[PDB]
């Protein structure tokens, strides 16, 4: 039956409806797979001619208008307005064209404003990526999720603004006629949703200068004027048409905010390079002025010892006029600085009658005329209003929210951002979804090409603007919210965040220190997201903290105290993934042990020198929390330390204890190696705790009581066995293969050069006695050991470069301090 | 390395521009003044064009300014888990908070011109039901301090400015025949979550300056990052000062109702709360004492740390005593009956020690004399 | 497997051989006469390499039996269609799909 | 047994005391400090006694002997029946203030936490057993503090909402078996007019209110809504009621439940159906934490929609979670979208289906592609 007939069949235009909200459901939140799909259903012809049926009903219109938006425009059209707050301004020479005002005559300071939305804009905004819809292609030879992401379906939008215009033009003159049989049944469903098709492709920036024109004219044909017709602001309409009104205005309000930033930007070129110009004359002049000078040369070349962060400040600083001494740029250059802050001024409305003659003073009158005529009663329509009202009036204020993510880049750069921006795009567009295989690889990838891109290591500020870290936590954040408790899963994506994370703190001091506010929501994240292997999130809070004693310091004890009271918890059962795999069950957790260790390692030491505070800190909570020490060295029950080391050199080369015995996993672990690797990173963690030698000379009291409790707590009789534990040697044999051990169950070098550094910290040496005592028990065959496999076929073994590390690093330092 | 540092004249165009960027905003345009909150104000609190229209009906549609105060009292009543910051509450409880107040032989004449003034600024604020708003807010934040809580009570300050009867009277109807507990279980969680002197976090502190680290982009001169000990004093001044301006006049209606709550379901002594934050701030400035008392000489950093903590005390000190005078006995025998002595004794034990060691020289008159004033 | 069934005879000599564009306006039907495609709605020609395999290969050997401006028709067994799979969202699996094949124009 | 649970744990309803005393006149007397009063449990309706196994228990109203469950109040732990008074009574004890110890009147017994802490309080929450102790600790004193009208008025509807459709529960399923054919009553009359009244009577107890009420107003009610709500789901009763629906409907049809339970209850047999899943939906709609409940039971209401005996009142229930929880979208499978979908195949245009679908797509402004690309899989294709 004819569609018109659903005017009157009430029963099928509720289900039709209906069907068109299950339509823009199944294709909401850029799935543009099925928004693939759904355009068999839905024809281009069907949508087109829909648009200009007037005899359509209500709901139906609507519906219609806003599937097709939800299918062909929605995607891009997101995309876009995310990156519309982002303002890169390149620097080229169509940017130099930018001017505040056009150029004219009737006013230098404060011409008449330019039309908003018209010229030329240079942001950096990623162009739109469509696909014709075609359903009898070939399908796709690869299997699932490996094949690039759907792209929206493509539509003639050449001819679409066109018809969007016309409507709209149509709507205008109808509404002035008024006509007791308005389009679709009512004024709201007539203007509603071709406003909304408007305003959609006003963000989408289909509109050229021309239809913006025309657009500005429907709106308002008197005041926007360049040198029956009665606008839309005049015309009596509802409330739900004011919010697509305000929807339109505040889009030109963007417009005229970029056209601002776009402006000063250009300022900035044309600025920098006569004061460049200036300050390299003035360096010469500088030069020949030892001639005619004296030792007072200091004060004027300060600036030029000065880096060129607070030389600016000190040449720009000339804006109250009481401080002109110190500044040298000469007064033609003050008097551009002065001359475009004025100009801006004017442009913003601040300093410089019943036409309104401009946007600034015409969205004010409306929002106030409109406010006072009736109570409104929509509450996002007031939101909107009083939004556009506060925009209008706080003209610098609202540039002054912008500023920060403005950015200029030289224009040799350009496609690698668009490169960037595109990745960009993805994850900020996988924000909106639940996470799956196929969002996971589709993120995957686009961060490992953002790794890939030169401009995210050479602009590490206008990386920390666009706030990617952020993106990438609350992408962290949702997986780990997922399955909080019984499963983290998509350990590889997990993975790629922490390791992208881990590699955004190593950029600059400045993204490591934006890292480190982020710090305390990673710990309880970090306390069962462990379970995975590799990246975790804790190495995230570690990257962050370390190499910075800044950081350090700043670092506070109610940080510390989750971290030893998850210790707590992890000496008192095994890893809860190792029980799952079948693992031997041990009274304690020796791989969540470590990694916390290596991160209270990381902590409490900083550029070869402990943080004192962080040390005492730290050993308090590990005195008052007693379990955390493990096994050995508990107190009640424990035994010494050496009784367990030796015990897991037995369990490591003993199988069916080793692990679960079913590296392997490539991560497969080896619970006799984890539990002499966990009291390596203690021994490790204690010696970084130690309190220094010059606090010890000096006889401070926390740093002896403190240093004697290390005594106490670690007994040096089972410490010398721990030196005089031997090694598993490569042993030349079986027709002449290297018989070597596995280093993921073997006894390694490296847990007896965490042990040097703890006798180097805590006892030392200070008689010869002791000194050999030591050294010819364990040192030395470690070293006769070394000098055997320093041989033309094992120097290059895999304990060979560990020896090297461990003697070099750790044992001929110690001797070089323990030589008179 | 300074002598060989790369001059400005050799910097790509680009970074220098992006250096200059924030030079030039941060000393034109956050300098600039621009006070159009007045006229602001001015043109959203007039119903004008549709006076002569004379309607029938007593109902009398709200002008644009009650519109404002209406939808967040809306937002403010509406039943959420957390509180969401909205930049546009921000914006506007700024907007109105800065436009009330507008502010040698200045004679009684034009005084009563200025103060009469500035009840017609809070007037055309507070018969839109600005007053309730904040309470609603205040409520409706339950207990996390952020700049939700600093622009509710820096616009309900700028509304109580000179201990406003009327305003007092409305705040007060408001909660007595509204008897929620929500506001006084906020005012008791902000008061508690308010910080004191840190010692550890002052060492902290003074070793960050001994490294002195720089950054990238050219070079900061020791650079003013984020203080971390009392960080949140004006926050706390101006939370004594809104509960200080709720009492000023001699409420003694007010007085007893923060003492205990007849409407209430339950009882939240602010009084004995405010002793309860006098007393850690009385330890933590003590404490701090003790850290300078083998130190002869106090530097810069302590000196301003002083300044701060006492002008804070001296806030509470002015709060507690708008609690008690006009005199409110009931005030009276809870703080006979609390723990203000305590921190009565430890405050003389640090006044007397304090004057004798800034007495011995002159680079710490400033701190002496806030001292005086304090005591 | 695929059969032509010629609706409107073309010329007969231009046959397009491989190495060329093969530009069609065609109509796709479902079995039970439920239109899933065309292009003429879309008012844009179809244009598809021939013999890369960038069409459904029914299509593919359809398109190279009849000549130029030939308005044929074609019975595409799911042999030789999407079949197992189907095109998700659109057609059902394991259906035989009915196209009214038109080659407009060759480049 | 009584324990020392801090936390969120007595915003409950079990966590209620009343101060009954001994004399039938003028028991609303205020307080007098060590006089006999019984103490009793508003939603189980038992009173605290001295058992001799159990020590401090609570036991039913038939096995409280005023000996063991009396107790008194008293200022302090030092070694102090007075004679009534008509009238209302001194003011003695205020609320939030005036700390009072409470003491066995016959055994002589004090109230205390019992000490020993087990590894249970070694890593799970707080909850230290009062044991009443001959002398035991001296903070055992106790604040005595009010609770609203609108839950103390609820309390007793929790208590007799669970006698009544308990006993509804133990007369349904003593028919399980034992087809009627023509005989006598298989047990006692099932209390069908009781349950009706009591259906009715919770219905619009919990219905939401109008949409045309002030925002400034209508959000108090909201809180009430939520609050009573939540104390219905935590005692239990939600799943009672669901007890309710599992127990009817394994009967197919009037004439089966005729075929068990007799012809009087087969009249009311499709009224309670639809009752129950109206009272379900009021107590699961605009709560979060009551309708998280169903993440688990998913496909129990899912197996449901094909009867036809109450097709709109599952729809409705069903719709009610997924507008409510976000993460039971995450365990729709392809089962259940076919099993929806099927609805549309047997029941007709039913558009309140596609509101269904509609939340499934989208909750809380998060898109969930599985379900997209089901529902596109096995709705969009078939062109029926």
């Amino acid at each position: 039956m004819d569609i018109l007939e659903l005017s009157e069949r009430l029963d099928l235009q509720r289900f039709h409806s209906h069907t068109l909200r299950l339509y823009r459901a199944v294709c909401a939140l850029g799935n543009n797979r099925v928004a693939h799909a759904l355009c068999s259903h839905v024809d281009q012809a069907q949508l087109l001619h829909a648009l200009e049926d007037a005899h359509l009903p209500g709901p139906l219109r609507a519906g219609y208008y806003d599937l097709l938006i939800s299918i062909h425009l929605e995607s891009a059209c997101r995309s876009r307005r995310s990156m519309l707050s982002e303002y890169i301004v390149p620097l080229t020479p169509e940017t130099r064209a930018i001017t505040l005002f056009p150029p004219g005559r009737k006013g230098g300071n404060a011409r008449r404003h330019g039309l908003p939305g018209v010229g030329v804009t240079t942001s950096l905004r990623p162009p739109h990526h469509f696909s014709p819809p075609c359903f009898v292609a070939a399908l796709p030879a690869a299997g699932v999720a490996e094949a690039p992401a759907r792209l929206s379906p493509a539509i003639p939008l050449e001819a679409l603004r066109d018809k969007a215009l016309r409507m709209l033009g149509e709507a205008v003159r109808d509404g002035g006629q008024h006509a007791r049989d308005p389009v679709g049944g009512s004024v709201e469903f007539q203007f509603v949703p071709v406003l909304k098709l408007v305003s959609t492709l006003l963000v989408m920036g289909i509109f050229g200068d021309e239809d913006v024109k025309q657009i500005l004219k429907m709106i308002e044909p008197e005041v926007f004027t360049e040198e029956l017709e009665e606008g839309l602001l005049q015309m009596k309409l509802p409330e739900s048409v004011k919010l697509q009104m305000c929807n339109l205005l505040e889009y030109f309000c963007d417009q005229e905010l970029q056209h601002r930033v776009e402006s000063l930007a250009a300022f900035a070129e044309r600025y920098v390079d006569k004061l460049q110009a200036n300050q390299r004359s003035r360096y010469a002049l500088l030069m020949r002025a030892f001639t005619m000078s004296a030792a007072e040369t200091a004060r004027r070349t300060r600036e030029f010892r000065s880096p060129p962060q607070e030389q600016i400040n000190m040449l720009l600083h000339f804006k109250d006029e009481a401080d002109e001494e110190d500044c040298p740029l000469p007064e033609d250059i003050r008097q551009d600085l002065q001359d475009f802050h004025q100009d801006l001024l004017a442009h913003c409305g601040i300093q410089l009658e019943k036409k309104p003659q401009s946007l600034q003073e015409l969205v004010s009158h409306m929002v106030v005329r409109w406010a006072q005529e009736d109570y409104v009663q929509s509450p996002e329509l007031v939101r909107a209003m009083f939004s556009l009202l506060h925009r209008q009036y706080d003209g610098l204020g609202e540039l002054l929210r912008a500023l920060p993510r403005a950015y200029t880049i030289s224009p040799s750069s350009v496609e690698d951002t668009m490169s960037l921006l595109e990745c960009l795009g993805q994850i900020r567009s996988l924000l909106i979804v639940q996470m799956g295989p196929q969002e996971e690889n589709l993120m995957i990838q686009s961060i490992g090409n953002i790794m890939n891109n030169k401009v995210f290591y050479q602009h590490p500020n206008l990386m920390r603007a666009l706030g990617m870290h952020e993106t990438v936590m609350e992408v962290m954040v949702n997986v780990l919210g997922g399955g909080e408790t019984k499963e983290i899963r998509f350990p590889k994506m997990v993975t790629s965040c922490c390791r992208f994370l881990c590699y955004f703190c190593r950029i600059s001091r400045q993204n490591q220190r934006s890292m480190f506010d982020h710090l305390s929501y990673l710990l309880e994240n970090s306390g069962i997201g462990l379970g995975m292997q590799g990246s975790t999130p804790l190495d995230v809070a570690a990257a962050s903290v370390i190499d910075n004693n800044e950081l350090a310091l700043a670092l506070q004890e109610q940080d510390l105290e989750k971290v030893v009271s998850y210790l707590a918890g992890c000496g008192l059962q095994s890893c809860p993934m190792l029980l799952a795999k079948g693992y031997p069950d041990i009274g304690w957790n020796p791989c969540g042990g470590e990694r916390y260790l290596d991160f209270l390692r990381f902590a409490v030491f900083v550029n070869g020198e402990s943080v004192e505070e962080n040390a005492n800190v730290v050993v308090r909570l590990l005195i008052r929390k007693p379990e955390c020490f493990g096994p050995a060295l508990r107190g009640e029950g424990g035994s010494g330390l050496l009784a367990a080391i030796e015990e897991a050199i037995r369990i490591s080369e003993d199988p069916a204890r080793d692990g679960p015995g079913v590296p392997p996993e490539e991560n497969r672990v080896h619970l006799g190696h984890a539990i002499m690797s966990f009291y390596a990173a203690l021994i490790d963690l204690l010696g970084r705790c130690a309190p220094e030698m010059h606090l010890i000379q000096a006889g401070k009291g926390e740093a002896l009581r403190i240093r004697a409790i290390l005594r106490s707590l670690v007994p040096l009789d089972d410490l010398v066995g721990i030196i005089s534990l031997p090694l598993q040697i490569p042993t030349l044999g079986k027709d002449g293969a290297l018989v070597q051990p596995k280093m993921s169950a073997s006894f390694v070098p490296d847990h007896k050069a965490s042990m040097v550094l703890f006798l180097d910290r805590v006892y030392g040496i200070e008689n010869q006695d002791f000194l050999l005592h030591v050294l010819d028990v364990g040192f030395l065959p470690d070293m006769r050991a070394a000098a055997s496999l320093d041989t033309a076929t094992f120097s290059t073994t895999e304990m060979a470069l560990a020896l090297n590390r461990y003697l070099c690093l750790a044992v001929l330092p110690l001797i070089t301090k323990c030589a008179p | 390395a300074c002598f060989r540092m790369t001059p400005l004249y050799n910097l790509p165009t680009h970074r220098a521009c992006n250096m200059f960027l924030e030079s030039y905003k941060a000393a034109w345009i956050l300098t600039e003044d621009h006070s159009f909150e007045d006229r602001m104000i001015d043109d959203l609190s007039k119903a004008g064009e549709q006076e002569e229209e004379e309607e029938e009906v007593e109902e009398k549609k709200p002008d644009p300014l009650h519109q404002l105060v209406l939808h967040f009292s809306r937002t403010a009543l509406t039943e959420k888990s957390k509180l969401d910051e909205d930049y546009l509450y921000m914006a506007y409880a700024d907007i109105m908070a800065k436009s009330c107040h507008l502010e040698v032989e200045v004679s009684f004449e034009e005084k009563e011109m200025e103060k009469q003034r500035l009840l017609y600024q809070q007037s055309r604020l507070h018969t839109r039901g600005a007053a309730e708003m904040v309470l609603q807010m205040i409520s409706a934040c339950k207990g996390e301090t952020g700049a939700m809580v600093s622009s509710t009570l820096k616009l309900g300050i700028s509304i109580l400015n000179g201990g406003n009867a009327e305003v007092q009277q409305k705040m007060l109807d408001y909660l007595k025949d509204k008897k929620e507990v929500g506001f006084f279980q906020s005012i008791q969680a902000l008061m508690q979550t308010c910080s004191v002197l840190d010692l550890n976090a002052f060492e902290r502190q003074n070793k960050a300056e001994g490294l002195g680290m720089v950054n990238e982009d050219g070079t900061v001169i020791n650079r003013q990052n984020g203080e971390k000990v009392m960080a949140d004093d004006e926050f706390t001044q101006d939370l004594f000062r809104f509960l200080q301006l709720l009492c000023e006049g001699h409420n003694n209606d007010f007085q007893n109702y923060l003492r205990t709550q007849t409407g209430n379901t339950t009882t939240i002594n602010i009084i004995i709360c405010t002793v309860d934050y006098l007393l850690r701030l009385q330890e933590s400035i003590s404490d701090f004492y003790w850290y300078y008392s083998g130190k002869d000489v106090i530097e810069e950093q302590g000196k301003r740390n002083f300044s701060k903590a006492m002008s804070v005390a001296k806030q509470v000190f002015n709060s507690l005593t708008e609690y008690i005078q006009g005199p409110c006995t009931g005030n009276q025998q809870s703080l006979a009956h609390s723990r203000l002595w305590d921190a009565v004794v430890g405050f003389l034990h640090v006044f007397a020690h304090m004057m004798m060691k800034l007495a011995q020289d002159s680079s710490q008159i400033e701190l002496l004399k806030e001292l005086l004033d304090l005591q | 497997g695929v059969e032509i069934e010629t609706i409107s005879p073309g010329d007969g000599r231009t046959f397009p051989k491989k190495g060329q564009t093969c530009v069609v306006h065609y109509t796709g039907m479902l079995q039970n006469g439920k239109k899933f495609d065309s292009s003429r709605d879309r008012n844009k020609p179809f244009k598809f390499r021939i013999g890369k395999q960038e069409v459904i290969k029914g299509f593919e050997e359809g398109a190279a039996q009849m000549s130029l401006g030939q308005r044929a028709k074609l019975t595409c067994t799911p042999d030789v269609a999407y079949g197992a799979t189907g095109h998700p969202g659109v057609i059902p699996p394991n259906a035989t799909l009915i196209f009214d094949v038109e080659l407009l124009n060759l480049e | 047994l009584v324990y020392y649970e801090g936390g969120a744990v007595c915003t409950h309803a079990r966590s209620l005391w009343r101060l009954e005393p001994l004399r039938i006149s003028w028991s609303g007397s205020h307080l007098r400090w060590g006089q006999p009063l019984r103490i009793r449990h508003v939603t189980t309706g038992r009173y605290l006694a001295l058992t001799e196994d159990q020590g401090l228990v609570v036991v039913d109203a038939c096995k409280a002997h005023t000996k063991a469950t009396s107790f008194c109040f008293r200022v302090s732990k030092e070694k102090l029946p007075k004679r009534d008074v008509e009238g209302m009574g001194p003011p003695e004890i205020k609320y939030g203030e005036s700390l009072c110890f409470v003491q066995h009147v016959a055994s002589g017994l004090w109230l205390t936490y019992a000490a020993p802490d087990p590894k249970a309080l070694r890593l799970g929450v707080l909850k230290k057993k009062a044991i009443l102790h001959q002398e035991g600790h001296m903070d055992d004193a106790l604040f005595l503090t009010r609770c609203q009208q609108e839950e103390s008025q609820a309390a007793r509807m929790i208590h007799s909402t669970a006698g009544l459709y308990n006993q509804f529960i133990k007369g349904l399923d003593s028919f399980s078996g034992k087809p009627r054919g023509s005989g006598p009553p298989a047990g006692p009359a099932l209390p069908i007019e009781a349950v009706i009244l009591s259906l009715q009577d919770l219905i619009g107890y919990f219905e939401p209110p109008s949409e045309e009420l002030q925002h400034e107003e209508k959000q108090s009610k909201l809180r009430s809504l939520r609050n009573r709500q939540s104390l219905f789901q935590e005692e239990g009763m939600l799943s009672l009621v669901l007890n309710c629906i599992d127990r009817l409907n394994v009967y197919t049809t009037a004439a089966h439940f005729a075929e068990y339970a007799g012809e009087e209850a087969a009249e009311s047999w499709k009224e309670i159906v639809n009752l129950l899943y109206e009272l379900l939906a009021s107590l699961i709609r605009g709560n979060r934490a009551n309708c998280a409940l169903f993440s688990t039971n998913l496909d129990w209401v899912v197996s449901k929609l094909d009867r036809l005996e109450a097709s709109s009142g599952i729809l409705e229930v069903l719709y009610c979670v997924l507008i409510e929880s976000p993460e039971v979208l995450n365990i729709i499978q392809e089962n259940h979208i076919k099993s929806i979908i099927s609805l549309l195949d047997k029941h007709g245009r039913n558009h309140k289906v596609l509101d269904v679908l509609c939340s499934l797509c989208v909750c809380n402004g998060v898109a969930v592609r599985s379900n997209q690309d089901l529902i596109t899989e096995n709705l969009l294709p078939g062109r029926e």
